[PDB]
């Protein structure tokens, strides 16, 4: 497998069985913020709180992934606003963002 | 101070050239996603930008552990700048 499927099987097997997640792609999939949400859930439980999360709240459930990320030391490469409007997240932006999150977990 | 700006500098060089190429990469990388024209080299294109992620995120923690200790040592000459400031006050 390439460096983009090897990626997404990743994402799959971290946010296996998260209830509303449903990925994919890496541009409509993420829109709504819980599947960053399940993948930040799965590492650190103890930041964020993904039972009371509500799939219509696209800015705040984008905010707490973002947040969450970025106070373990993950850049911020998307900010909430850019899921407004209904965009399509940008794939090489998404793609890279994750890439981050799994790399910062794998001791990188 | 010697071993780290030292370091730093190397560093610092390694991490400008780094940015160069990947700015090209990104470039070319984004014209063959958005067009669809070639998913062989656009494939091999983001293998190549994530090795250069690899590259970036090895050096930014290099970095940043030679910050901790250039932080400790700049403490260090505050703590015996300290010790001049009452050698100073003695001198009558």
């Amino acid at each position: 497998p390439n460096a983009s499927q090897s990626l997404l099987v990743w994402c799959k097997e971290v946010t296996k069985n998260y209830r509303g997640v449903k990925i994919t792609n890496f541009t409509t999939s993420w829109r709504n913020g819980l599947s960053f949400c399940a993948i930040l859930h799965h590492f650190r439980p103890d930041l964020i709180d993904y039972k009371s999360l509500n799939p219509q709240d696209i800015k705040e459930n984008n905010k707490k992934a973002y947040d969450g990320f970025a106070s373990i030391g993950i850049s911020r490469l998307l900010e909430p606003s850019d899921m407004v409007l209904l965009a399509i997240p940008d794939k090489l932006t998404v793609m890279t963002y994750l890439y981050q999150i799994r790399a910062h977990f794998s001791g990188q | 101070s010697q071993y780290v700006v030292g370091e730093l500098a190397a560093l610092e060089n390694e991490q400008k050239q780094i940015d160069t190429r990947a700015a090209l990469v990104e470039k070319r990388l984004r014209y063959l996603m958005d067009t669809g024209r070639n998913t062989e080299e656009e494939e091999a294109m983001m293998q190549e930008w994530f090795m250069l992620v690899n590259k970036k995120n090895a050096l930014i923690r290099r970095m940043n552990q030679l910050s901790l200790l250039e932080k400790e040592h700049d403490l260090e000459r505050r703590y015996e700048l300290l010790n001049r400031e009452l050698r100073a006050m003695l001198a009558i």
